[PDB]
């Protein structure tokens, strides 16, 4: 599906 | 037609195949093969369990390549019919054929893999059967062959078996699948093979084991080669795979080719292409300054600003487009150029608009983060003020702070409180912005935020207050709110930002 993960100042949209 | 003759022949040919003379076995294997080549007599062979069982045992146990080729060839032909496919299965053909995927005869490997292919698609029971016979290990081992039609069939068996079976994915990973599949994508031009391979890597891309192995095998760059292919299904399966992989690829290098194409794909007429490109770019611009610089160098800021305009309310586009602009407007040699470019490409109005409904919290959170970055460029101070950023940032802040005193749409309101106060911290560098911020009667809320247990909220609260306290009137307002009480406690904080800002506000309020 999609999960949001903050990585310090920037962020990751983890796509399944 | 033959018909009659075929039936009378089978019983004898069965006995000849099980004979001791491996010369008679071979001539039998040859005539059996030849019978299997005509529909008339092929139906004859499939009707005979004993004959089919004799073919499978010959193939499995022969040392004549001729009779391996002929017997496998017969099974290839039987496998084109219902009766034949069930025959092969019931004759224990699936274990036999998997053995033959170790053959050092090319014709035998071909017949073997096509037969297993027809079984996987057309015979219930065959998927579990091939799995238990060690077919995956054999098929992954075969990904080093060079015949593009053979590889297309092998990768298609791998896709069938990997799909919704996490053990088969781990077997493909443990057998060296990812490296072999990536090697295919950057060697062959055969569309069917590239497509089929991209579909295998897609199934594997959602596996948190395989994902990093595919990226480390150089899978981002390989899938990148194909993003401008005439074939839609190739490009789309590559885009989908890259998206699935992208969050594990922030530390890969040699990604300039990819990033260039993704900036170009933002311009696609297909909104699926635009959405995947935005999401991949969002992830690859996440704490990697080389990527951020490259995306700026190839018209990234303009292309993303235009995606956001194009997207309107479709938050599936704007959220990753806005995160990308956010990443591109901070912490890299060209962050200042980018902050200007957003304004010059007419981004500021749309950006401030996205703070309002119907935007949901995750987009609003990204948009606040971006405005915070845009406001680092002094030439944005007036434009952002003029688009009414400040009153809307304060309204979001108050609501979050009120909400937090009892979170929503998968966002913490504690997070909106930080973001908004941070964006106001930076905008407060401008004297006209400070007049507006004071005008909204925000100083009391900023001072209550100094009582937050959250270091990051402490820092931005002390931050904006430090900016306001430049001006006599505000420094007096802040003092009148009993700010010295929490501020002298924040003096002695482990957090540098907090203690440094606390000391600054206090200094600007002292005799
Ligand atoms: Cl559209």
């Amino acid at each position: 599906x999609v999960t949001r993960n903050d990585v310090x100042p920037d962020s990751l949209l983890v796509f399944x | 037609d033959d018909a009659e003759l075929a039936t009378r022949a089978i019983p004898e040919l069965t006995k000849l195949l099980n004979d001791e003379d491996q010369v008679v076995v071979n001539k039998a294997a040859v005539m059996v093969h030849q019978l299997s080549k005509k529909e008339a007599s092929r139906h004859a062979i499939m009707r005979s369990p004993q004959m089919v069982s004799a073919i499978v045992r010959t193939m499995q146990n022969t040392n004549d390549v001729e009779t391996a080729r002929c017997t496998a060839g017969t099974l290839h032909n039987l496998s084109h019919h219902r009766e034949g496919l069930l025959a092969i299965f019931k004759s224990g053909g699936i274990p036999a054929l998997v053995k033959m995927l170790g053959s050092p005869v090319d014709s035998v490997l071909f017949y073997a893999i096509t037969t297993l292919h027809n079984l996987l698609l057309h015979q219930e029971g065959a998927k579990m059967a091939v799995r238990l016979a060690g077919g995956l290990q054999k098929m992954v081992a075969l990904l080093n062959k060079t015949n593009v039609k053979f590889l297309a069939i092998t990768t298609d068996c791998l896709q069938i078996l990997a799909y919704g079976n996490q053990e088969s994915k781990l077997i493909i990973l443990a057998s060296g699948g990812p490296q072999a599949l990536v090697n295919i994508m950057r060697t062959y031009t055969y569309e069917k093979l590239l497509w089929t391979t991209s579909r295998v890597l897609k199934v594997l891309s959602v596996c948190s084991s395989n994902k990093p192995a595919i990226v480390e095998a150089g899978g981002m760059q390989a899938l990148g080669l194909h993003l401008t292919d005439p074939s839609q299904r190739l490009v789309q399966n590559c885009l989908w795979t890259l998206r699935n992989l992208s969050d594990a690829a922030t530390k890969q290098e040699g990604m300039e080719g990819l990033l260039g194409t993704l900036v170009q794909l933002l311009g696609s007429d297909d909104i699926n292409v635009v959405t995947c490109a935005a999401g991949i770019l969002s992830n690859l611009t996440c704490n990697n300054y080389k990527n951020k610089m490259m995306v700026c160098q190839v018209g990234g800021i303009e292309a993303l600003v235009r995606t956001v305009l194009r997207a309107g309310d479709r938050e599936d586009i704007t959220e990753p487009a806005i995160c990308a602009l956010r990443h591109l407007t901070s912490r890299h040699q060209e962050a200042e150029m980018a902050q200007n470019a957003v304004r010059l490409h007419y981004g500021l109005p749309v950006v401030v608009k996205l703070l309002h409904p119907p935007s949901h919290w995750p987009l609003i959170k990204a948009t606040v983060g971006l405005i915070r970055n845009l406001a680092l460029c002094p030439a944005n101070h007036a434009p952002l003020r003029e688009q009414g950023a400040i009153p809307r940032l304060v309204q979001l802040l108050v609501r979050a702070h009120q909400d937090t005193q009892r979170f929503v749409e998968g966002v913490r309101m504690e997070e909106i409180v930080e973001g908004c106060t941070g964006a106001l911290h930076i905008l407060a560098r401008d004297v006209h912005n400070r007049i507006v911020i004071r005008g909204l009667n925000t100083i009391p809320l900023f001072v209550q935020l100094l009582y937050s247990p959250i270091e990051n909220i402490q820092r931005v609260a002390a931050g904006v207050l430090c900016e306001l306290a430049q001006d006599k009137e505000a420094a007096e307002a802040i003092e009148a709110e009993g700010a010295t009480a929490p501020l002298t406690e924040l003096l002695h904080s482990r957090n540098e930002g907090v203690a440094t800002y606390a000391a600054a506000v206090l200094f600007r309020m002292s005799e």
